[PDB]
């Protein structure tokens, strides 16, 4: 399996890989992604294609690296990114800055489009304290950081809308849309946290927990069909199926890493897919699917076999960021390397 | 007897012929004569065994090389010259070589023969408007009819 | 059918029904003397000129009974128009005839008309 | 003795430990051959005693034994008499049918000498003790139902002759029978079998049995019906002060009235028998006076209780067109308060509106809370729905109250429905509020103006407002509420308005100045949401996943099949919306199809779906929802062989017009590996569905088309 991955070597250590969101009209297949870079004083954003712009061949065999189509230095330290649309990208910097940058394809350039310098920042010291995460909902954007607040911003507006200072006593690490009006936080003492922005109030509206567990929480995810359905993972490698209509505590724990679990996806448009990257060098692809030819709520260990293969070669380095689209996968490491196959189920 | 399409009693026939036809030239180049025998046999001996016509001559007698021929077409508001030259014309040449103008002509040139024929005032005539068209259907529908049975006959 | 249905009837559902099934002058009849304004006879008919226009041959078969349960008051005067020019010539009549002191008129006819696609 | 015996025993038992134990039956397809056969076999059997008790009457001997059969049956504990049971019970309906004695032919004293059943006192005495037995049968229900059909025969027979003793043996056996809730068992038991939807001469026999209880001792029923209604009125008042109602009450009349909606409900002969329940040949026949009778007096001062049971009566008694028109105007007028009349339905409709609209919160208003949601009680709820299917199935049926209701200036049903849409309640009030709209929609002008009105009160939000994005609207309707709730009504009922609007046009220009035309939005909704689901979204119900699926390849179908392209369609457009360039929107077709020559999702998704089909129906087991696919799959099957043809169409047009855009042959489509598969089975998979040629052989005939 090793084979299907070209390994392009580049001096920029990998933090975060998105996919270019493809119109749900369009045939084609998902061609370009972006990175982001961590590790440095000076860190950058950049745009990379699979396919040549001009190979009309169905037949040949992708043996093609990945190319930098264009790429902008980024202040700070590049902590998450994201694609609001097709012409722009968000970041979320260690300056504690969320940056909406535009793409102008036909120049090929970057330019900043626009920026909240104080989105994150330390209440009283007013010391720079990072943003962690952040998501989008065009034209909604949504940051957390580790001064413990929410901050709610619209993408044509200089102020922010919304901020809940004192969310968390502790850092967040991660956010997700629950519903247009309701997210969830997750926090460095093992807490999944729910919240409406409507709401008034900054206190949660539900908290859920491992009881007996102070462990942290690295990464979230919710299943894209069944808004219910979420999977986290923690610094103990363990993968934890969540419904959260159903008690505070986890439905699954799967021991998935033998050290911390970095990131967790499901597959956009494939959701019977899974993946998850450690620390320990590892990239897993999780299939639900296995017993057709939702399968992650069962609790019958007889009914739906998971398959799971590791997809990167023995002692890998850290893999910090991966996306899936479609039959192509990419992902990012701290080995200076992007890793992109075409051929994910072949 | 397919009196039903005389059309197909008579394709019957052809393919049967060509086929029995082959058969018998083979199988006497090689030299099976019982074979041939007992066929040709039969085939031929109109004459009564355990005047009974030869089967080759009673096929012939199927075969009528006379046809008959459609009613005069008669219109009260219309030329007649000129709708024999209509079913002249739209007559197209079925894949046989036959003038006919089929589903296609007919349909769509009834139709347009009607916008062509203006009668705004006296609505009142309509109801024989709409029968007299129907003759004329019927009358192409046999005549279309009728030179498909021929094509068959001359192929049999 | 709606012969049983007449038999429990209403001011209404009857004008409905009739600017249904062409009959454009029995029902200006039967609204001028229940006096209750009809803005639907015209709404209809103005629909009924616009499927003409963009009408199918059995549309224009079926044209000929409604067209004949009118006159056209006077007929004619030269050369012929499948209809089309028919239910907009019976326009000009019941419009020009039939007119209103308020709006019942212009406005509800352009309407319909930008409604459902026109140059007017 | 022989006849039964043999069949029931050999068939069963051999089957059930002998062949459902060694499997000598193999193949997916030998089994269900075996099985097909041995069940054929059972049925002419049975249908074999059944025809001959159609003729003949039964001996003294004969009929002692199918009643020594029928007092063990279990109709399945599944609660349906399986085809061959249900014809058994028919057949010994038709042997006590008496029903021959009421049809005045100047050849009733012949018939009375031929039916077995008419000189032995013997026989009336050792049935009747049969039935008094309360040794019931397998079925405490079948005791108490022949002893009623018995107990009216014996009601007649006095009228004949002068055999009158056994009349007073009605009383208590009616009783018995009503106790038994005989009404309840021939409504869940007897048509539960959809195979008593087949038989013409089953629903003659039910509908004569039903019709000669009111007929031959109404005196009894009256007395029943009044009995039941003042008790109830009592106990629910004296529990209203402030108590529960007590657990030992008994519903027949509702029951009752369930069971005449149910029995009416759908008819497979079709003959517009409910005929019966309307009086205008015949100067009206005494018994459709005093049916009708009965209809209208059970309006008069309708108790709370009684009012669904009710109208669940009419909904049954309104099918058959002529009845259609009869009940409706019947209603209607009794309207001219009855809680059952138009002034209620629309005046409550209205108040629910004014009333959930106040409830709203302003904008400026902050924490705005309602004096609590009068959430449309359960009861209410349920009263409001039966009231609306009763509105769909006489619009359904009747054309001239569809427009005699529409038209109407003070209730403006399209308006308030349209109003109350607007509003929020659970999922199956609306369902219910859009099966209204579509019966509505069953003629053709009211279809233009609702377009119009659909694309005013962007219930689908067509163009975002206030950067609306996500929700808004049905989308996050079946996001949020829906997937939760793992019930797609709302999602169904919305597909099936839109099939039933594009089969009145694919409507024109719907919206200048909001969008810019075309009905291209919807289609993009229906498409992606409903085929990504479709695969991927919990059902509680594993039959709703293909129902949803089956909705909208229904829309997909219609669309493509409709559109037609002349040279137009390739040569493209460019409107300026809110001052950036958009390619507008090509017919839902050109988009359809262009679709389909590639190899995006949908026929991927299609071919799917075929594969899936074919290994379902490979199982040969019952499952749930088999039809449904059938039928989809139908449709795909459809879809694909009309797109060959517009395909050589469209490839020569597109040639002509130079657009850049890559289409590729069906043909070569059907050749290419499928991507999971990894080998060329798309082909051997449509094949497949040729050995179903016995089973369905519509699919067979595209299959090798």
């Amino acid at each position: 399996m090793a084979d299907k991955f070209a390994a392009k070597f580049v001096s920029h250590k990998i933090s975060r890989t998105r996919w270019r969101p493809v119109s749900a009209s369009s045939l084609q297949q998902p061609d370009v992604f972006a990175t982001g870079s961590w590790d440095n004083e000076e860190n950058k954003v950049c745009v990379w294609a699979t396919s040549d712009f001009g190979a009309t061949s169905l037949d040949e065999e992708y043996q093609g690296d990945p190319k930098q189509l264009c790429d902008i230095k980024h202040p700070g330290d590049v902590m998450d990114m994201q694609f609001l649309d097709k012409e722009r990208i968000v970041t979320g910097s260690s300056t504690g800055t969320v940056t909406i940058f535009r793409h102008h394809e036909n120049n090929q350039t970057l330019s900043v489009n626009q920026r909240w310098e104080q989105a994150h920042y330390h209440v009283g010291s007013n010391m720079r304290a990072p943003c962690t995460a952040i998501v989008c909902s065009s034209p909604e954007i949504v940051s957390v950081g580790e001064d413990g607040r929410i901050n709610c911003f619209r993408a044509e507006s200089r102020d922010v809308l919304r901020t809940i200072d004192d969310a968390d006593s502790s850092t967040m690490h991660g956010v997700t849309f629950l519903r247009t009006t309701e997210i969830l936080t997750v926090n460095s003492v093992g807490q999944l946290k729910l919240w409406d922005l409507r709401k008034q109030g900054n206190d949660p509206t539900q908290i859920f927990s491992v009881t007996g567990e102070r462990v942290p929480l690295h990464c979230v995810d919710r299943h894209p069909n069944q808004q219910h359905v979420v999977a986290t993972g923690g610094q103990d490698g363990m993968l934890c199926i969540w419904d959260v209509r159903h008690g505070k505590m986890p439905m699954s724990l799967l021991n998935a890493h033998e050290a911390e679990m970095w990131e967790v996806h499901f597959h956009p448009s494939n959701p019977d897919h899974l993946f998850t990257c450690s620390e320990d060098g590892s990239l897993w692809h999780w299939d639900a699917s296995a017993d057709s030819e939702c399968a992650w709520l069962s609790t019958d260990p007889t009914k739906g076999q998971l398959e799971i293969t590791n997809l990167l070669p023995s002692s890998t380095l850290s893999v910090n960021s991966l996306d899936v689209l479609g039959q192509n996968l990419v992902c990012g490491t701290d080995a200076e390397a992007i890793y992109v196959t075409r051929r994910l189920f072949s | 007897s397919v009196e039903e399409s005389e059309i197909s009693a008579m394709n019957q026939m052809s393919w049967l012929m060509k086929t029995a036809t082959i058969e018998l030239r083979i199988t006497s180049l090689n030299r099976q004569r019982s074979h041939t025998q007992r066929l040709l046999h039969l085939l031929l001996d109109d004459m009564p065994t355990r005047k009974v016509r030869r089967k080759i001559l009673r096929i012939l007698d199927s075969i009528q090389f006379s046809n008959e021929i459609p009613e005069p077409l008669q219109l009260d508001f219309f030329d007649r010259s000129q709708i024999e030259q209509v079913i002249a014309n739209c007559e197209h040449k079925n894949r046989r070589g036959q003038t006919v103008c089929n589903v296609k002509l007919l349909h769509r040139v009834l139709v347009a023969e009607v916008n062509a024929l203006q009668g705004m005032a006296a609505i009142g005539q309509r109801p024989l408007l709409m029968e007299e068209i129907n003759t004329i259907l019927q009358y192409v529908v046999e005549r279309n009819k009728l030179l498909q049975c021929l094509h068959a006959k001359r192929h049999a | 059918s709606t012969a049983a249905i007449a038999g429990s009837s209403a001011a209404e559902e009857m004008v409905a029904l009739l600017v249904q099934a062409g009959l454009f002058d029995t029902a200006i009849s039967l609204c001028q003397t229940f006096k209750l304004a009809l803005t639907s006879v015209f709404e209809g008919l103005a629909c009924k000129c616009i499927r003409l226009q963009q009408g199918g041959e059995a549309a224009q078969a079926e044209a000929w009974e409604w067209l004949a349960a009118n006159q056209l008051a006077t007929v004619i005067t030269t050369k012929e128009s499948s209809a089309t020019d028919e239910a907009w010539r019976l326009m000009i009549s019941y419009l020009d005839k039939y007119e209103a002191k308020n709006t019942l008129y212009h406005h509800c006819i352009i309407n319909k008309l930008l409604s459902h696609g026109v140059p007017l | 003795n022989k006849i039964l015996t043999l069949i029931s025993q050999i068939d069963v038992n051999n089957e059930f430990d002998k062949l459902k134990k060694e499997r000598g039956l193999g193949n997916k397809k030998h089994r269900k051959e075996v099985s097909d056969l041995i069940k054929e076999c059972q049925q002419s059997l049975a249908h074999s005693l059944y025809s001959w008790s159609c003729q003949t009457p039964l001996n003294r001997e004969d009929t002692l034994l199918l009643i020594g059969y029928l007092e063990k049956v279990t109709v399945e504990g599944d609660g349906s008499l399986d085809k061959v049971n249900l014809t058994l019970l028919m057949s010994l309906l038709y042997c006590l049918d008496v029903g021959f004695l009421e049809q005045g032919t100047d050849d009733r004293e012949e018939l009375m000498k031929q039916a077995s059943m008419f000189m032995d006192r013997q026989y009336i005495a050792a049935i009747h003790n049969r039935l008094q037995n309360t040794q019931p049968w397998k079925s405490p229900g079948m005791q108490a139902t022949v002893r009623l059909a018995w107990a009216l025969a014996l009601r007649g027979i006095s009228q004949f002759s002068e055999v009158l003793e056994f009349s007073e043996a009605d009383e208590p056996m009616a009783e018995i029978a009503i106790g038994g809730n005989v009404f309840l068992f021939l409504t869940e038991a007897v048509v539960g079998s959809e195979s008593f939807c087949t038989d013409e001469f089953f629903i003659r026999r039910i509908h004569k049995l039903v019709t000669d209880f009111p007929t031959l001792m109404p005196m009894k029923v009256k007395q029943l019906r009044n009995r039941a209604e003042e008790d109830a009125r009592l106990i629910q008042m004296s529990m209203q002060m402030g108590n529960e109602p007590p657990a030992s009450l008994r519903r027949d009349l509702e029951h009752l009235l369930l069971l005449i909606g149910e029995l009416y409900r759908k008819d497979p002969f079709h003959l517009e028998l409910a005929l019966e329940y309307w009086c205008p040949h015949q100067r009206p026949p005494q018994r459709q006076v005093l049916l009708s009778k009965f209809v209208r007096q059970m309006s008069d001062l309708l108790p709370a209780t009684l009012y669904l049971p009710y109208l669940k009566m009419l909904r049954g008694l309104a099918s058959g067109p002529q009845c259609a028109h009869y009940c409706f105007s019947l209603l209607k007028a009794n309207g001219g308060g009855s809680p059952v009349s138009w002034d209620h339905f629309f005046h409550s409709l209205m108040l629910y509106h004014e009333h959930l609209r106040r409830d709203l919160p302003n904008t400026d208003n902050i924490h705005q809370r309602h004096p609590p949601l009068r959430g449309i009680t359960q009861r209410e709820l349920d009263g409001l729905i039966a009231c609306l299917q009763l509105t769909c199935t006489i619009i359904d049926w009747s054309e001239s109250a569809r427009l005699a209701l529409c038209e109407h200036a003070q209730w403006m049903p399209v308006v308030v429905i349209l109003g109350l849409l607007q509003c929020s309640i659970p999922p199956l009030l609306k369902a219910e509020l859009l099966k209204t709209l579509a019966a509505f929609g069953k003629s053709p002008e009211i279809a233009a103006s609702l377009w119009q009105s659909l694309e005013y009160t962007q219930i689908l939000q067509t163009v975002r407002a206030t950067g609306l994005r996500q929700g808004v609207g049905i989308e996050v309707e079946l996001n949020e509420i829906e997937s939760r709730c793992e019930e797609y009504p709302l999602t169904r009922a919305f597909c099936q308005l839109i099939s039933t609007l594009v089969e009145s046009s694919f409507p024109t220009n719907l919206g200048a100045g909001l969008r810019a035309p075309g009905f291209e939005p919807y289609l993009q909704f229906l498409r992606d949401t409903v085929f990504l689901r479709y695969r991927t979204r919990a059902y509680r119900r594993a039959a709703e996943k293909w129902e949803v699926a089956e909705a909208v390849l229904d829309v997909f179908y219609k669309l493509l099949k409709d559109y037609e392209p002349q040279p137009e369609d390739f040569v493209d457009q460019y409107v300026e919306l809110q001052g950036e360039e958009r390619v507008a929107f090509k017919p839902p077709g050109f988009s359809l199809m262009h679709h389909l020559l590639n190899e995006s999702p949908m026929l991927e998704l299609c071919l799917s779906l075929m594969e899936e089909g074919v290994t379902q129906l490979d199982t040969y087991a019952p499952f749930p929802g088999k039809k449904h696919l059938e039928k989809a799959v139908a449709y795909c099957f459809m879809l694909l062989n009309l797109t060959l043809q517009k395909e050589n169409r469209f490839m020569d047009l597109l040639r002509e017009s130079h657009l850049s855009m890559i289409v590729t042959p069906l043909e070569q489509l059907l050749q290419g590996i499928n991507p999971r598969s990894k080998k060329a089975d798309n082909v051997v998979n449509i094949a497949r569905y040729l050995c179903h040629g016995n089973s369905n052989a519509e699919l067979a005939f595209e299959s090798a088309k």
